[PDB]
């Protein structure tokens, strides 16, 4: 239709935004006309009127006729009732709350639903709330897509800042800045949903259960479009110190740990780039005072990751001394100074907190079995989510995992001097102690980097590439003599970081000789392993096997020479190694790992490597 | 559309009746 | 003010939107959200300025940027007693409406009421412009200036 109401407006506007994001541009005379129409909603992200005693004490006085803008309607018994009853559960004016109920009744979704009258409106209202800022999402989204047209990927930037920024374009030109805005907007969620909760226990401590799981739904989607859009007007350089202090504040004054948290951990990550990194204002005696700022705290944990990334993203400064200006300023006290607050903040658990929320970030109803177990044999105190149906979004991971990359290039190419005093700590405590379990925190940081690097080959290829850099230096730098978590940690990394194949390839030329780990210590390990248990086990070993197992399935899965080598080979004979380890007295892990690495080299197979199998088959079970 | 007629106006720099 | 919204006589919130109207209150009519006031406004909309514009920040607000344009261009080509510079407002505020996507509204629709409203405005500039200058020109006499000022502040004239 043309006619369209403020509800159908806005689900129509979406559907356009769809396809020119999924590469269809058959609306774009039909899309400009949308913007120009719904210029006043784009201003305001979300805004409530406050309830009036005029309109309450006039709307039940004479319930006859109503009068909204150019049309007129008649209230009833009936009707009248359902208005006060909606304002009161959203404390809406009555008159915009009256126009919410009109709708309903014009569209006439009672039927479709067949819910209360006075219940959608509340639907209905929240609907708005949704499109209305997830269409911005898309805006932005949109005008950030290289794999588009340059002329249309800068008409929707220029809009966006006039339309969502409240930005004049650069063509022409009291008012209140956006930030500003979207921080008492996100303010609003809060405060409505905390009410929500208190008011809805009190009653419940019906037919209205699934309308309030929807709401609480709309309204965490809202507060993560709020979030990714507050990011993304970030990541423009259109913020300053007070934003940033405020925001530091709320931390600050953060109660329970929940999923806003984990949608604010980037807009924290984007301040610190922005500021605390040189590649923003920079500001080199500005950055000098944030320093002190940070480093009341409810939660400990917060404030060492806080510190942590501030040290990793501001050591960037003190490299050289041609690029900026270093004069009467002592060195060796600052770094110092930075290292022991690195490992207070190590201590604190900082770490462990990174990867408790990239664990939950990716939570999956259902995952493959053939990877049951791995990266969950850590000592986890970090308290978990509630389980509450709360879905993460594909963007909101995707900006985590690029956000995790960068601080882990950035903590590699700066602090490799703090690695080596880490690891040489663990290694002398171990050594000191052995009866004891030393800290997890080079164990805990490969693994957040495993997690960063998955899925994403254009970045693990740059392990690959240059040999010579500071990622391959460290690659063949933590492949040395180690206990068995690093080994498994670094066998995880390994298997994590063969997307395709081209990256398998590469791993499997890198860990043969051309000491750092070899197949032939590998396979030395699992025959002493064979013979022992045929002439007990430790779960260090049984947790290393099953850790090569994986490397080696993901290996023969992912490439190919590595699949037909050492399924010929005669120096390893794996396969023997394996079936005498499987007609063995061991967990029910073990066998399937090695079911599991038998499937992946015999995925593809000829005639020759079929008898071969039929025939070891049969002769070990005869 | 305009249409010019220099003929018949009202001078410009008379008072009116 | 209970007393007052708990009514149902119709004669009474007719009086009552036009008092608050005259007052002013714009806080609390506006924040209606009956339709009732609405129906009460698109039948003298095209009456008096005030209502009219109370009409389209009704439109306005509910994304209805297309019908707002079209009260508000039908209104600058009235014969309503509206002074020129108002009615350069009414036509400017009608080209930006129409200039944006209203659902419901083909673009073609859209297009020639921001082309009626943008030849309307270019007009009427040139009237501001001349009736302004004409006015303040020494070499003009005071007879002729009021009896200039009666044919240009009012309805936009022929080119």
């Amino acid at each position: 239709m043309t006619d369209l109401r403020k509800l159908e407006a806005l689900q129509a506007l979406h559907a356009e935004l769809v396809a020119v994001r999924q590469h269809r541009f058959e609306g774009l005379q039909v899309l400009e006309t949308l913007l120009e129409e719904q210029t006043d909603a784009f201003k305001a992200l979300i805004a409530k009127p406050a309830r009036d005693t005029k309109d309450r004490e006039a709307l039940g006085k004479e319930p006859k006729k109503l009068k909204i803008g150019e049309e007129e309607y008649s209230l009833n018994e009936d009707f009248v009732n359902d208005c006060l009853k909606l304002a009161d559960e959203l404390d809406l004016n009555e008159k915009e709350s009256a126009r919410i109920l009109i709708d309903c009744d014009a569209e006439g979704d009672v039927e479709t639903q067949s819910r209360p009258l006075w219940e959608c409106g509340v639907i209905r209202f929240h609907q708005e709330r949704k499109y209305l800022l997830d269409c911005m999402r898309l805006i932005l989204e949109i005008a950030a897509d290289e794999d588009i047209d340059a002329g249309l990927q800068e008409s929707f930037g220029v809009a966006a800042e006039d339309k969502i920024f409240g930005i004049p374009p650069p063509w022409e030109r009291q008012v209140k800045k956006f930030i500003p805005r979207c921080m008492e907007a996100m303010k609003g969620v809060r405060s409505m949903l905390q009410c929500m909760a208190d008011k809805a226990n009190a009653r419940n401590m019906l037919d209205n259960q699934e309308t309030l799981d929807f709401s609480r739904l709309s309204l965490v989607e809202q507060h993560e479009c709020l979030a990714s859009i507050l990011h993304a007007a970030v990541q423009r350089h259109h913020a300053t110190i007070a934003d940033f202090q405020d925001f530091i504040k709320i931390l600050r004054k953060w109660d329970k740990y929940d999923h806003f948290l984990i949608h604010l951990i980037p807009v924290l990550a984007a301040y610190i780039t922005e500021f605390g990194s040189p590649e923003g204002m920079g500001d080199l005696q500005q950055a000098r005072r944030l320093n002190d700022f940070i480093c009341s705290w409810a939660l400990p944990v917060l404030g060492a990751a806080v510190r942590a990334w501030w040290i990793a993203e501001h050591n960037g400064f003190y490299l050289d001394d041609t690029v900026q200006d270093l004069r009467g300023i002592n060195l060796d006290e600052e770094d110092e100074q930075r290292t022991k607050q690195f490992l207070d903040a190590l201590k604190e658990g900082a770490f462990d907190f990174i990867l408790s929320v990239a664990a939950d970030c990716k939570a999956q109803e259902w995952q493959d079995p053939s990877q049951l177990g791995a990266r969950q044999w850590l000592q986890r105190k970090i308290p978990s989510l509630p389980s509450e149906p709360f879905p993460f979004s594909h963007f909101l991971q995707h900006s985590l995992m690029v956000h995790l990359e960068g601080f882990v290039d950035a903590t590699i190419s700066n602090l490799p001097d703090v690695l080596r005093k880490l690891r040489t700590e663990e290694d002398e405590q171990r050594q000191l102690r052995p009866n004891h379990e030393q800290d997890m925190d080079l164990e805990r940081f490969l693994i957040i980097i495993s997690y960063a690097y998955e899925g994403r080959p254009d970045a693990a290829m740059s392990f690959w590439e240059d040999p010579d850099s500071n990622l391959a230096g460290f690659l063949q730098w933590a492949s040395r003599r180690a206990s068995t978590p690093l080994v498994s940690a670094f066998c995880e990394m390994l298997r994590c970081l063969a997307d395709n194949e081209e990256c398998a390839t590469a791993a499997h030329n890198f860990l043969l000789d051309e000491q750092s780990l070899t197949w032939s210590q590998i396979f030395k390990e699992l025959e002493y392993f064979t013979t022992k248990v045929c002439s007990e086990i430790e779960p260090e070993s049984a947790l290393m096997l099953e850790c090569y197992l994986r490397l080696i399935a993901k290996l023969a899965t992912e490439s190919e020479i590595a699949r037909k080598r050492l399924i010929m080979d005669e120096d390893f004979n794996l396969v023997d190694t394996i079936l005498k380890l499987s007609v063995g007295v061991i967990p029910h892990r073990l066998r399937a790992c090695i079911f599991y690495v038998l499937k992946a080299l015999m995925i593809r197979k000829t005639h020759e490597e079929l008898d071969a199998m039929w025939r070891w088959v049969e002769a070990w079970m005869t | 559309k305009l249409v010019i007629n220099k003929d018949m106006r009202t001078d410009l720099f008379s008072p009116p009746n | 003010y209970n007393v007052v919204n708990d009514s149902s006589d119709e004669v009474f919130h007719f009086d009552m939107y036009e008092w608050y109207i005259e007052k002013g209150w714009t806080d609390r009519i506006l924040s209606i959200d009956s339709p009732h006031v609405i129906t009460y406004l698109q039948r003298l909309a095209e009456t008096d300025f005030r209502h009219a514009e109370l009409l389209c920040r009704f439109y306005t607000t509910r994304s209805r940027f297309f019908e707002a344009a079209q009260v508000q261009t039908n209104l600058a080509k009235s014969d309503l007693n509206i002074s020129l510079k108002d009615r350069i407002i009414l036509l400017s505020r009608a080209k930006g409406n129409a200039s944006v996507n209203t659902i419901g509204i083909s673009r073609q629709q859209q297009q020639q009421l921001n082309h009626e409203a943008s030849e309307l405005l270019e007009i009427a500039h040139i009237q501001d412009d001349l009736l302004e200058r004409l006015v303040a020109d020494p070499r003009i006499p005071e007879e002729r200036k009021a009896e200039i000022e009666e044919f240009l502040d009012g309805p936009i004239r022929t080119l």
